[PDB]
């Protein structure tokens, strides 16, 4: 998909275990087993991502 | 630029916009009790001892930082102040150490001259009996300033007078809650050349 | 009438919600949250259209929609939004999302993360228009790791659709959303704490004036707006600030969250309209008292921070932003935490009282003390050990801390108390009675 | 005994005045020489503003609360 | 016994020799530009995080690391970073168990929890085992009110707890087996316990409700 999702590194496992956590998975009706697959860095991984994106910062001094 | 028009304490006064109740205050004559405030350093909300109530307040101001407004009433010597004043004191005496006679600054400590003049005269702190006070280990800062912060009030005039005039930048505050102490996280000497002058600043013998 | 004053709404029975009324759909997260399904269930929708419209528009159904923000303090967004909307300056203007849960009680927040993330974002977007705002923040605490990571993937969606970022959603306005996971202390939750934290500073809350609308982050103007006011917003925008009125009985107009806990059968976060009574949401959405509506010794509305509320006031109580007030409580967050008739409330306030002691930064005398003088009061009062005249020490010490504090924890710290002595005063000195007795 | 001796009557003498004019036709009457010492001009108005403490360029941002 | 001021031990001193790993490397070089060229004291916060999550807790010398990133003097980092709470400048250990004793997790009976901990992990509050593979801890409200009582562990939620679950989660992690976070009752997240009372209708879809005009 042109909407990927992120790295796959901050996924911090592929999910193929399917019940997570309390009993999510993309089936089941508690769709959110995305929440439950999150890295102990996945958030600077995040980051890493969105060097890409962002756009020039404001500078004060000049 | 036009001078504003304020009754401090039901007399007219001048005030070039932008002016603080408490500089206003003192330009025609009335004092506010201030412990964080100083001529010469950056201001600040610390003490809420500058506390005054203006007519129509939902909330006492603090006169140190609080720039005047058009046909306000600030009423300085009204109950409402008084009942702040006396508060805030009977606040920063709790824990106050018992330490006068020992405090260098016996006699000229700020907090004693505004407990006099401000402050109340019993003592509603009854748990001296069951659980006492709190304390804080002194800190070894040079040979010249000898520290006892056992006695401070977080007026944070070191901290502030430090950082912008003799830009040490080494000294701080550390820590939430009753807790919080000021000095350096690590043992150090705070070498300058104006460190003196903190000494002076400290309203109370820390 | 003018483009403001909201409609006034003509219904007495403000009973349950209709589902299609529901703005936060996947609450409970019983469908997808990633793109694929917030599309399918129409999370980005005319958006070009709406940005474009401009901040005159926006501001207008805000205003008409007479939504009352919902961050705990309660005054409206419209006049918020519209502060920020005043040109002639060049500087970078900030958008602050603050996702802080700290009040204790409240669970609200979290779940927008972990179920709704677009939402969230889409909203900022049709915000930050409205407040002209370069960019935002979405502050958010940092005992969250996971939502916050939830977050910041779906701003990876939203970045790589193309939906927010430069000539966001075609409309070639640019707005760029950041994710600042605050090292979590509740005192962070204040708007000026808040900026102080971003900037990096210590994290202690700022004197008013001047407000965020006139220097904010880095100095520059912002405004810290709650989650759940900007979640909202988008959904106003997109379904009518006239519908948005259709709820609501008066000032205290839309709907709330609510989050019931506590002493309860089956606590849970409901999503309901507000201006409802609360026995029967009690009775809805929420099984009951564990013991029954009889076994009940008081709740607290607005969660911490605010007064508790006996059962016989309580059993007529119109829940929302006004009607509380005059009972002598806010509504704070709508986080009813509720204890049956057998608990001892007494050390149940005890403990909020501790909270705030080990949560309040410490930069104001009163509060800095002050709170822990109520906590070694408290503790004692809990062992029964005080004379009577304590009481009249807590009553008056309370007023003493309250209004003249900076930021408004000190408020939140003065008002439970003086609810525990109006209301359970006799409990108390029962407790004293008995210690007496035995001593 | 190791006291302070002082055998100069005038060294504790102190009395006041609302302003030098008045002092100075004091002393005169009393066949005094004296020499007055200015004591400072009128305080130059200092803005000392609040907002200052935060700002976007100006050097005056304060380093800590 | 948390202490706001810090003497130089053998386990905790700036001779200790820390550095950011080339992995937190790139990540430092990416996060510090979120923040406008003027301001990049903000970051500061995120820094601390990071050499916490690298390393398990703060030593002075990644203090001093993060101070001579952003070129500003030690003692401001050392303000912050002992401004906020779970900045643990002691040794941690592995796992540090935090358990929310406040209302409504003490409503709920969150001291039974607690109780347990101390009892089968052997050491008391504010401790940590000389494995240092478990800290107990207290916090006030981690966010989870509703799902009372609860406990956390480091990045995870058990929720809707119990003394005989605890049992079995702290003998899982003596094992030192993966456990499944989220509440363990039988609801998943924040929903009423047993049938649905509330939506329980397909979400309308894009562009219902519209105004119809403009
Ligand atoms: C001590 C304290 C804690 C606060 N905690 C929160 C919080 O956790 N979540 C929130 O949305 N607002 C919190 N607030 C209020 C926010 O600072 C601010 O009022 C809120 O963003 C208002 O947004 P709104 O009026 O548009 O809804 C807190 C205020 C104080 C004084
Ligand atoms: S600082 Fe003032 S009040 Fe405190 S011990 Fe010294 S003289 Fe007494
Ligand atoms: S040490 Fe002295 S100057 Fe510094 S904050 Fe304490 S009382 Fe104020
Ligand atoms: S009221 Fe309390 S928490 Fe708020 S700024 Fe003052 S001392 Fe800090
Ligand atoms: S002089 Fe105003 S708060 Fe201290
Ligand atoms: S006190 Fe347990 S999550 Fe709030």
């Amino acid at each position: 998909s042109s909407p990927s999702v992120v790295g796959l590194t901050s996924n911090c496992v592929k999910p193929s275990s399917g019940p997570v956590g309390p009993g999510a998975s993309a089936t089941g009706g508690y769709k959110v087993p995305e929440y439950y697959s999150f890295n102990r860095f996945s958030y600077a991984e995040a980051e890493v991502e969105m060097a890409k994106y962002r756009c020039p910062q404001p500078s004060a001094l000049k | 630029p036009e001078k504003i028009e304020v009754f401090v304490d039901d007399i007219p006064v001048q005030v070039v916009p932008g002016t603080t109740v408490l500089q206003a205050a003192a330009q025609i004559g009335v004092e506010i009790p201030r412990f964080c405030y100083h001529e010469r350093l950056a201001v600040a909300g610390n003490c809420r001892m500058c506390l005054v109530e203006v007519e129509k307040s939902p909330k006492p101001v603090a006169a140190c930082a609080m720039p005047v407004m058009k046909g306000w009433r600030i009423k300085t010597n009204s109950d409402l102040t008084r009942k702040a004043r006396e508060g805030v004191m009977e606040f920063l005496l709790m824990n106050h150490p018992l330490d006068c006679p020992i405090c260098d600054q016996g006699g000229e400590c700020d907090l004693q001259d505004q407990a006099m003049a401000f402050g109340s005269d019993r003592s509603r702190f009854t748990d001296i009996n069951y659980t006492g006070k709190r304390a804080v280990e002194d800190k070894d800062i040079g040979p010249l300033v000898k520290t006892i912060m056992t006695r401070c009030i977080h007026c944070t005039r070191c901290v502030r007078f430090a950082s912008e005039i003799a830009g040490v930048d080494d000294l701080g505050t550390t820590g939430r809650g009753n807790d919080m102490q000021i000095g350096t996280y690590v043992e150090k000497l705070f070498l300058t050349e104006l460190s003196g002058n903190v000494i002076d600043l400290c309203p109370v013998g820390a | 009438p003018p483009p403001g004053t909201p409609p006034p709404q003509t219904k007495t029975k403000f009973g349950p919600l209709a589902d299609e009324d529901r703005i936060f759909t996947n609450l409970y997260g019983r469908h997808d949250w990633r793109l694929k399904g917030a599309l399918k269930r129409g999370d980005w929708y005319k958006t070009k259209e709406i940005v474009l419209k401009g901040a005159d528009w926006i501001v207008n159904e805000i205003k008409t929609s007479g939504l009352r923000g919902r961050g705990g303090a309660g005054f409206p967004s419209g006049m918020k939004w519209s502060f920020m909307n005043k040109p002639g300056d060049g500087r970078p203007k900030y958008l602050v999302v603050n996702a802080d849960e700290g009040e204790p009680g409240t669970c609200k927040d979290r779940e927008i993360m972990r179920h709704d993330p677009h939402k969230l974002v889409e909203g900022c977007l049709i915000a930050g228009r409205a407040m002209g705002a370069q960019a935002a923040y979405i502050y958010i605490r940092g005992e969250f790791y996971n939502e916050a990571s939830n977050m910041q993937l779906a701003i990876a969606e939203a970045y790589q659709a193309g939906l927010i970022g430069k000539n966001a959603c075609g409309t070639g306005y640019d707005f760029d959303v950041f994710m600042h996971r605050g090292a979590g202390a509740y005192i962070c939750g204040e708007e000026t704490a808040l900026i102080e934290s971003l900037e990096g500073k210590q994290g202690k809350p700022r004197l008013k004036p001047p407000f965020p609308a006139d220097v904010g982050v880095f100095g520059c103007p912002t405004t810290v707006t709650n989650v759940e006011t900007v979640a909202v917003a988008p959904t106003i925008c997109r379904r009518g600030g006239v519908w948005f009125a259709s709820f609501g009985r008066t000032r205290n107009s839309g709907t709330k969250l609510f989050n019931i806990s506590g002493h309860v059968n089956r606590p849970c976060t409901v999503e309901e309209e507000m201006s409802i009574p609360l026995k029967e949401l009690i009775e809805r959405h929420c099984g009951g008292v564990t013991g029954g509506w009889d076994n009940l010794l008081g709740v607290i509305p607005g969660g911490s921070s605010t007064p508790i509320i006996p059962k016989n006031v309580c059993d007529d109580v119109i829940m929302d932003f006004d009607g509380l007030i005059a009972a002598q409580t806010s509504l704070g967050t709508a986080a009813i935490i509720v204890m049956d008739k057998s608990t001892d409330v007494i050390k149940a306030i005890a403990r909020l009282i501790s909270f705030y002691k080990h949560e309040s930064c410490g930069q104001c005398t009163p509060c800095r003390e002050g709170i822990g003088w109520m906590n070694k009061i408290m503790t004692r009062f809990v062992k029964g050990d005080a004379q009577p005249a304590e009481i009249d020490m807590l009553w008056e010490i309370s007023k003493q801390i309250e209004g003249h504090t900076i930021c408004a924890l000190g408020d939140g710290a003065a008002w439970p108390v003086q609810g525990l002595i109006r209301h359970f005063r006799p409990e108390i000195e029962k407790r004293m009675q008995l210690h007496a007795k035995r001593v | 005994m190791g006291w302070a001796s002082s055998g100069d009557p005038l060294s504790n003498m102190n009395v006041q005045f609302g302003s030098p004019e008045e002092a100075i036709t004091f002393c005169e009457r009393n066949g005094w020489r004296w020499y007055v010492d200015g004591a400072a001009k009128p305080k130059k108005e200092r803005v000392k503003n609040y907002g200052i403490n935060f700002a976007w360029n100006k050097r005056t941002r304060v380093s800590t609360k | 016994d948390n202490l706001f001021v810090h003497r130089d031990t053998p386990e905790d001193n700036p001779n200790i020799p820390f550095e950011f790993t080339a992995e937190n490397k790139k990540r430092v070089e990416a996060i510090l530009s979120i923040y406008p060229e003027g301001h990049k004291r903000g970051a500061m916060i995120p820094l601390l995080d990071l050499a916490q999550r690298q390393y398990g807790w703060l030593p002075i010398s990644a203090m001093h690391k993060v101070a001579e990133i952003l070129q500003l003097p030690n003692m401001r980092v050392y303000e912050v970073a002992t401004f906020y709470t779970m900045f643990m400048r002691k040794p941690t250990g592995k796992y540090h168990i935090q358990v929310c004793t406040t209302t409504p997790c003490w409503l709920r009976g969150s001291d039974d929890i607690l109780e347990t901990c101390k009892k089968q992990l052997g050491i008391g509050v504010g401790d940590t085992t000389k494995d240092r593979k478990f800290t107990i801890s207290e916090v006030e409200c981690l966010g989870a009110c509703v799902n009372a009582p609860m406990v956390a562990i480091n990045d995870d939620y058990y929720e809707d707890l119990t003394s005989k679950d605890m049992q079995d989660i702290l003998n899982d992690l003596k094992a030192d087996k993966i456990s499944p976070p989220g509440p363990r009752n039988g609801r998943f997240a924040s929903e009423p316990k047993g049938e649905p009372t509330s939506l329980s209708e397909e979400p309308k879809g894009p562009g219902f409700g519209l105004q119809a005009g403009l």
